[PDB]
């Protein structure tokens, strides 16, 4: 599934944001 | 189910208007026009509608929901613009404070767990290093973040109750939430059912049109800024980002997976960006992963504007819909945006179930209440490297924070 396509990344983590 | 929605009416209609989209209602669900399912019991909502909205009693106070709402929005902008005009400043001092645990970590600063040494109450220190904020070049977006708190009032914000400032940082001491934030426990539990995704969902589009009848955007919504409190509801944390903007604004900021495509292009966007974010949430917490991802920024820009998105399939057809105006690359079209504003997303199907008043109140039963192990405990919140705290003997940058 996508949710398995998910989890074999890495953006699974909290995000960051960017300030620009 | 609002009598206007049904047949298809603004507030204001009149009465000849009202004679009207009756006729032209009832004509499409007529039997003699209609034998599909649940045209029976459009007919019945139709002629209901027509009997309140054309009785000038009925219609008089069933026009009373809204204007409850309108009459606590302009007392919420009265007490906020004067707050908004005498800001708080100076309101306590580190020295009365216990430091006992980082809560998280920014290019910013941290924030600290911290106890008031009188009144032994717990609080969430947000420490931001002056010097660090010049060079994120990020001073007006922390003069705001102090002033916008210190001046909103509603039951899913975060409090502020002390600010100050040393030779060194500025310190924001809000109110501690225990339970963590949303972004762990979704990672956890993998997806929240629909009825679950609605609970906050509707907490959140109050926040909002509280937030936007003041003018402001807030501009970053994502689980990691959701905090849960002991009876399960939301606290939105962190605005860093918010703006108070009449017009439109420019600024490309936020969170990528979460921007709309009109913050992304060069050209201005206004408070819709918001509702944009929201449709992001709802997919995110429905499906346990953000409708657009990829490693690189830029591709997760073109998957934004792109303008197509893949549901799950166990995705209701209602939440569809929902998000298929909200996820709208067209801001003309995008709910939220349009002649009846935040009412095309309360009136939605999918939100049917919602007690509106009830979750303002916060006397819905809430679908999740955190692991509760003391006043004081840490067991929601991830673990981070503590350091020291240190305050220079010289006064940095007192020109660029001495309104703080
Ligand atoms: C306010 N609050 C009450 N209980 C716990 C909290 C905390 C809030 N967080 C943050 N809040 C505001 N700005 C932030 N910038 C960050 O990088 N993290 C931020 C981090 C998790 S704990």
């Amino acid at each position: 599934t996508t949710y398995a396509d998910f989890i074999a990344s890495g953006r699974t983590g909290r995000r960051n944001a960017i300030h620009d | 189910k609002d009598y206007y929605q049904t047949l298809g009416l603004a507030r204001g209609a009149s009465d000849e208007e009202i004679k009207r989209a009756y006729r032209r209602q009832a004509l499409r669900y007529h039997p003699d026009k209609n034998k599909e399912p649940g045209a029976e019991e459009k007919f019945k909502e139709i002629a209901e509608a027509y009997d309140v909205l054309s009785d000038p009693r009925k219609r008089e106070i069933f026009d009373r929901y809204g204007e409850e709402v309108k009459e606590f929005l302009a007392k919420a902008k009265e007490d906020f613009l004067k707050k908004w005009e005498s800001p708080a400043q100076n309101t306590a001092h580190l020295d009365q404070f216990e430091r006992i645990k980082t809560l998280g970590t920014g290019s910013f600063g941290r924030v600290m767990l911290v106890k008031h040494k009188e009144t032994g109450n717990h609080y969430a220190m947000k420490i931001l290093d002056k010097q660090k904020v010049v060079k994120l070049k990020q001073i007006e977006h922390t003069l705001n973040e102090k002033r916008i708190l210190q001046a909103v009032n509603f039951p899913f914000l975060v409090k502020l109750e002390f600010s100050f400032k040393d030779n060194s940082n500025l310190y924001m001491v809000m109110e501690y939430v225990p339970g963590g934030e949303m972004f762990s426990h979704l990672r956890r539990i993998g997806r929240f059912s629909e009825p679950h995704a609605r609970f906050y969902a509707a907490q959140i589009v109050l926040t909002f049109e509280y937030l936007h009848s003041l003018d402001l955007i807030y501009r970053d919504l994502k689980p990691e800024n959701l905090l849960i409190d002991q009876q399960g509801y939301i606290q939105v944390t962190d605005f860093g980002f918010a703006k108070r903007v009449k017009g439109r604004t420019w600024t490309l900021c936020g969170t990528p997976e979460y921007l709309a495509p009109e913050i992304i292009l060069s050209k201005g966007y206004n408070k819709a960006v918001d509702w944009w974010a929201l449709g992001v949430l709802i997919y995110e917490m429905a499906a346990g992963y953000p409708p657009f991802f990829a490693d690189q920024p830029i591709q997760i820009y073109e998957k934004i504007v792109s303008g197509k998105v893949r549901f799950p399939s166990h995705f209701s057809s209602d939440l569809k819909d929902l998000l298929r105006n909200l996820l709208q690359v067209d801001l003309t079209k995008r709910f939220g945006n349009l002649k009846n504003g935040v009412n095309d997303i309360k009136n939605h199907k999918w939100f049917a179930t919602t007690d509106w008043i009830a979750i303002y109140q916060r006397k819905v039963e809430a679908p999740f209440i955190p692991k509760f192990k003391g006043p004081g405990d840490t067991s929601n919140f991830d673990d981070y490297e503590e350091e020291e705290i240190r305050v220079s003997i010289n006064e940095k940058c007192g020109k660029e924070f001495s309104e703080f």
